[PDB]
């Protein structure tokens, strides 16, 4: 259940060629009120201060997702997942938003 | 909104300091803190198109229709 | 009655006229477009529909600064044609203003200035809003300066200008340049109001707190020094001077005539009401070395003559012993041959604050004018630098391009070792 | 205040379709030649680069000249090149080569009667002109041969205005042409009796500001087209709008040249970062002071630490403060006043302007002169004695009479201009 | 024209003045922000606050004080506190690095820059003033800023003027409490100022007050707050005879000449009589006789020393309050009846009295209690000699191996004067023994 966020570098984007946005880890979606005050300079996140982890349910196309304070916006998946989704979920065709 | 400045002299960091020029430090600092939350002349020395369609009227009749 | 022509010549002349002449309309009830809603005919004609226009001289050959001013701001007050133009800018040496571009305009500024000198009932005196490290400046000047005393001549002298800073240098040569009018003022010239840059970026940068300041910051306060010079005739006040009685003290000898000025009470916006703004702290605050208007210490040299006029609220006994505590002090000193060596002129009226200035609405000022021989230490380091170019003979070559042959050159060193000379004369105990 | 600009070789309709593109961007015309700009103070004062025309359209006063066709194809062809001048392009048929000594001479002479007309019919249509611009090309043989023939031929009709080339100059690294070294060297021998602003380019620091101050992978010729498209625009930005320290090149000329010998100029542009990292930078004042007096951003690919100025020049382009400039040219010149020297006791003149250009609001050029533009003539008269000797490809060079005279006196003369380092250090 | 400069230098005396000028505010009808109510008042004649105010005509009123240091973050707290309308925001000088508690980082090297600057205030504020009699400058004897840059400062205002009075407040090491490690290279090395520049230099020290606090005051734990407004109490209370008028005044040259016996014997010590609670406030008597026995015990005294150790050379007993002039004198006579109070051979008279009218005022949020009659007791003793005792034993085995020397050593500061201060501050040991003694 951990997430990864790769970059897409296009030719000539003038950026550094870095192929991670995020390493691959467990993503919180909400902290215990208390969490705030957590020393995560020093500990990290145990289940303790995560009252609810992200689930392969809250990534859905068409939908904003929330990660570390951005705001991504999916549009599309694979074929794999989307199957996936119909299979685990009973979710209708994913279509792609452009 | 007043008493919304530093005093002059003060050594400590204040934001958008550095881009807000030509003035003293308080008036300098409300500012940061805010920022933080008819017719032509004539003998004129200068451009004016509409030049060349012209007879017989003064320079101030004439430009007036370029102002506006 | 009591009138006064003064001209501007640059690219200083419009920009310091600019802040000079926004206040002799706001001093009196003039709007800027030409009407008020006795003793407003100083600075202005009437015209009998209602609408004033005033009387002064602009010169630059290149248009936009003089069409900054025929732009939107000032369009209805100045006239149509003491507004001339160029067509191209002298562009940082004497020969194009004096010599080629300047005649096809040097009887422009003439058939004006006449003009309005048969239109004033009477006149004091031609003063000069000019600078010496132009082309314009020392050209255009020094095509008039010249020239008016060919024609008019005993009237007096005196030049608003702007000096070579010490340490901070705008242009290169300019040096060489400055040595191009000591040759014709010396001749010519009855006072001089030499002002840098350098000591004005740090007077608003001790008394105001304006670190890193412009011009428009700057030269709004050249604007007032001129106006507590023209006040007296003004306004009326306990004791009213006039133009040509400034001038029968502050000149001593035939060559130490070169004073200095000073505005004494400068202060923010905010440390006016904390300051108790006293007559006996104004006049010795412009004794010390921090507020002279260029970058001279009076320490090492002497005074001559001093020259006072007051303004607001003064009464005239703590005047009387504000000066009596200065002559008993010794950290400045004078020379033996000068025992009286003072004047206080007093008016009535207060001074005024532009709106959305940068000083404070005082009921007091103090303007100190001053001689002094320690000019001499500095025209020591401006004209050293000319040593180190001419053994190597730099741009000589298109300085004698168009019209100034090497005469120029030699005589204005040996009038500098003579102008240096008698200022070690001029101290010594006799 | 009006500009002459000539623009003859593949590289002069090459720069120059990418000058007349900046200078149609900051006065705000679509290439139909129509102002469809942001605000009124770049009409007035419309003159100085271009010029109007009938129905309110708007057509420049353009020069573009060469002797094959296979450049002015290009123009007509491209973006912003409908609104020159058709009668400016007068071609020739048979091209030239490396060597220009037909360009001018034979294929040149048949066509620069028509240069000289439309060029005095230029003169003719300006009111106040002040100077002669040019981008060519040393080393290319159209550009060497019939400019530099020109820079001698409307100085005879008149000498009373200030030439000031936008000149490539050749380069270690590569041979783009065989024939460059000992074709520069004359047409540079001419520019010594008769230049007064020589702005010296070449291919290496244009390859180097590309891969470290613009971290750029691929530089095609259309980004070394643009930046010293910029620097153009930007010695001139006082004749058309104002400002509160104006300028022009009367009073650069008359700080900037001591001795009329050594008088070789070279450029620079300040703002410069990369795409990026644009929001990390902090575009102020102090600096882009430093920016502007390193080696890395020299587009003349020499390095100002072994050779001393003796005069530096300046601009800025928008609102700004003057005790913030008048110090930081005064750090620079004590900071490090062993690369100055101590007979010219100031080195620095600035000027500034009104308004920013579009998409950026402080912008500056640099122009410096030097001592170490001496090791950039170094290298052609080290390649000459290799060369000469064996009267290596002489043949195309003695064609037709032109004589070996005509090649003794070149580096017998090319010696004198580094025998004037001896003046200085 | 009774008028007092006050300056404040490092984190030590800085600290106090914030209490300080809460205090004097308070006395008149003066707000932080200078203007007067005009609504309510606390009654009294004008010109009575103007030995430390100035004014302006617009209305405000300016402190006679200047706050300089070497590091900003202890001025920068005023600059946007609840003071910020009292003090000229050119008064407030701010410096880039501290002294470190290093006497060669405030007196050698870093301590020169600001010293043409601070002595341009001191300039500017005295011309500004009719009659002047003195100066109230606050440091502390254990740090690189309080004992070192008061001797650049204080070196300047001798040369300048001289004979006029300097009246320091200074914080004065501990036995066992301490908390810096140089601190007895310190004390033993500003100790030239005071033989030769000052003319009354008290002392507090920390730890003294700690016990005053915690008996009488019913505090456990106090904090730095607690320690300052008691302290300036005492500097209010000498200087009650020049705001107010008193029924017998002294003058603040008058009393040096009782106060300062010899030209070597000018540290004496403080002590506030009357320092309770408000609940057991009104629960005892206040007396004039039982307030001055209060202030010779041993427990209410401001430095930890032992009293009945020497001998007390000059007392100055100052009153405030409902105070008739018969009480003094029915409870001088019953001081020297006494016997475990002890005298000097040489001094008949002993004792000198100042009574005023003004009771003492309380600052609300405060600790203090109301009272009508309230002393400060200034006194002349050789107790003190013991405390500089037990300090030049805290120095020496220091310098013994030169252990932690060679940081004053890299600004400038020579070995050879920790050899001629401590013969020097030797040489003040012997002055309280050959004086102390009988025929």
């Amino acid at each position: 259940d951990t997430v990864e966020i790769r970059e897409v570098h296009e030719r000539n984007n003038g950026r550094d060629p870095f192929p991670l946005l995020m390493n691959r880890q467990r993503m919180p979606k909400v902290l215990v009120e208390n969490a705030k005050n957590f020393p995560k300079c020093v500990l990290e996140i145990s289940d303790q201060e995560v009252l609810e982890w992200y689930t392969a349910k809250d990534f859905i196309v068409g939908k904003p997702l929330t990660i570390l304070g951005r705001t991504f916006f999916i549009y599309d998946c694979d074929p794999f997942t989307r199957q996936f989704y119909k299979d685990k979920f009973g979710m209708p065709d994913l279509p792609p938003v452009d | 909104d007043p008493h919304k400045f530093f005093m002059s002299g003060f050594t400590g960091y204040v934001p958008r300091a550095r881009f807000l020029f030509g003035s003293s430090f308080p008036v300098l600092t409300n500012q940061a803190l805010q920022e933080f939350g008819l017719g032509l002349l004539p003998h004129y020395g200068g451009y004016v198109p509409g030049y060349k369609f012209q007879f017989g009227g003064t320079f101030g009749h004439l430009t007036h229709d370029a102002l506006g | 009655m009591r009138e006064c022509i003064s001209i501007h010549v640059g690219q200083a002349g419009v920009q310091i006229g600019n802040a000079c002449w926004e206040l002799y309309c706001l001093e009196h009830g003039i709007q800027p477009d030409g009407q008020m809603p006795d003793s407003f005919n100083t600075f202005f004609s009437e015209t009998g529909a209602g609408k004033h226009v005033p009387r002064a001289v602009f010169v630059d050959l290149e248009p936009t600064v003089i069409d900054e001013v025929r732009t939107g701001t000032y369009r209805q007050l100045f006239h149509p044609e003491q507004l001339i133009t160029g067509k191209e800018d002298a562009a940082n040496n004497y020969a194009r203003g004096h010599y080629t571009i300047g005649k096809e305009i040097i009887d422009l500024v003439l058939d004006r200035i006449r003009k309005l000198a048969d239109q004033c009932t009477g006149l004091q005196g031609f003063l000069v809003f000019h600078s010496f490290g132009g082309g314009t400046g020392s050209g255009f000047t020094s095509l008039l300066m010249e020239r008016l005393s060919v024609d008019y001549g005993k009237k007096s002298k005196l030049e608003f200008s702007i000096y070579p800073a010490p340490q901070v240098s705008t242009a290169v040569v300019e040096p060489y340049n400055s040595i191009l009018t000591t040759h014709t003022t010396l001749e010519h010239s009855d006072c001089a109001f030499m002002v840098d840059n350098e000591a004005i970026y740090d007077i608003c940068r001790r008394n105001l707190d304006i670190e890193r300041p412009t011009y428009t910051n700057l030269n709004r306060l050249i604007g007032q020094i001129v106006s507590s010079i023209t006040a007296s005739l003004r306004f009326d006040g306990a004791l009213n001077v006039d133009l040509t009685e400034f001038q029968t003290n502050l000149v001593p000898y035939p060559r130490i005539h070169f004073p200095l000025a000073t505005y004494a009470p400068v202060i923010s916006a905010e440390k006016a009401y904390h300051e108790q703004l006293s007559v006996a702290e104004i006049t010795n605050a412009c004794f010390e070395p921090a507020n002279q208007m260029v970058k001279c210490d009076p320490r090492h040299g002497k005074y001559m003559a001093c020259c006072l006029l007051y303004r607001g609220d003064v009464v005239p006994k703590d005047v009387n012993a504000a000066i009596a505590t200065i002559k008993t002090k010794r950290t400045i000193q004078f020379v033996d041959w000068c025992p009286t060596g003072f004047k206080v002129g007093i008016n009535y009226q207060p001074p005024t604050v532009v709106p959305g200035g940068d000083l404070a609405k005082v009921q007091r000022a103090v303007c100190m004018l001053s001689n002094t021989t320690a000019i001499a230490e500095a025209w020591a380091r401006l004209d050293h630098k000319f040593d180190l170019m001419y053994a190597k003979r730099a741009f000589v070559h298109w300085y004698v391009g168009e019209g100034m042959e090497e005469g120029e050159f030699s005589e204005a060193r040996e009038d500098m070792a003579a102008l240096e000379k008698d200022y070690e004369e001029v101290g010594v105990d006799s | 205040r009006e500009i002459v600009h000539l623009q003859a070789g593949q590289c002069g309709n090459q720069i120059g379709a990418k000058f007349w593109e900046v200078i149609s961007d900051e006065h705000g015309i679509d290439p139909t030649g129509t102002y469809h700009g942001d605000s009124d103070l770049q009409l007035e004062r419309i003159n100085v680069y271009y010029n109007e025309a009938t129905g309110g359209k708007y057509v420049p006063r353009a020069v573009l000249v060469d002797l094959e066709p296979g450049t002015m194809d290009s123009v007509r062809s491209g973006p912003f090149g409908q609104i020159f001048r058709p009668d400016n392009f007068v071609f020739g048929q048979s091209g030239a080569g490396n060597n220009w000594a037909k360009g001018h001479y034979t294929e040149g002479a048949e066509l620069v009667d028509s240069v000289l007309d439309v060029v005095r019919k230029e003169a003719e249509s300006c009111d106040c002109l002040q100077g002669f611009q040019l981008t060519h090309s040393l080393g290319g043989g159209t550009g060497s041969g019939m400019g530099t023939l020109l820079i001698s031929k409307i100085r005879e009709e008149y000498p009373d205005r200030i030439m000031n080339t936008f000149s490539v100059v050749p380069s270690p690294k590569v041979s783009d042409t065989v024939v460059e070294p000992y074709n520069a060297t004359l047409s540079v021998h001419q520019l010594v009796e008769n230049t007064d602003e020589t702005y010296c380019i070449d291919n290496e620091a244009l390859y180097d500001i590309c891969f470290r101050t613009l971290k750029l992978t691929t530089p095609t010729y259309g980004d070394l087209n643009h930046l010293v498209s910029a620097t153009m625009s930007g010695v001139t930005t006082c004749l058309r709008f104002p400002g509160q320290l104006n300028a022009d090149l009367r009073k650069l000329a008359v700080n900037m040249v001591p001795f009329p010998r050594l008088h070789f100029f070279m450029p620079g542009f300040a703002p410069l970062t990369s795409r990026g990292s644009q929001q990390y930078r902090a575009l102020t004042v102090p600096e882009l002071t430093q920016q502007m007096f390193d080696a890395k951003n020299m587009m003349a690919a020499c390095d100002p630490r072994h050779g001393r100025y003796l005069t530096v020049a300046a601009v800025f382009r928008g609102r700004m403060s003057m005790k913030e400039v008048d110090e930081q040219m005064l750090n620079v010149q004590n900071k490090n006043s062993s690369y100055f020297v101590e007979w010219i006791p100031n080195n620095v003149k600035t000027a500034v302007c009104d308004i920013p250009p579009r998409g950026l609001k402080m912008s500056a050029t640099f122009i410096g002169n030097s001592t170490a533009i001496q090791e950039l003539f170094k290298r052609i008269s080290e390649q000459f004695t290799a060369m000469f000797r064996r009267k290596a490809f002489l043949h195309w060079y003695t064609g037709e009479g032109m004589d070996e005279m005509e090649f003794t006196e070149a580096e017998s003369n090319m010696n004198d201009l580094v025998s004037e380092y001896q003046q200085y250090q």
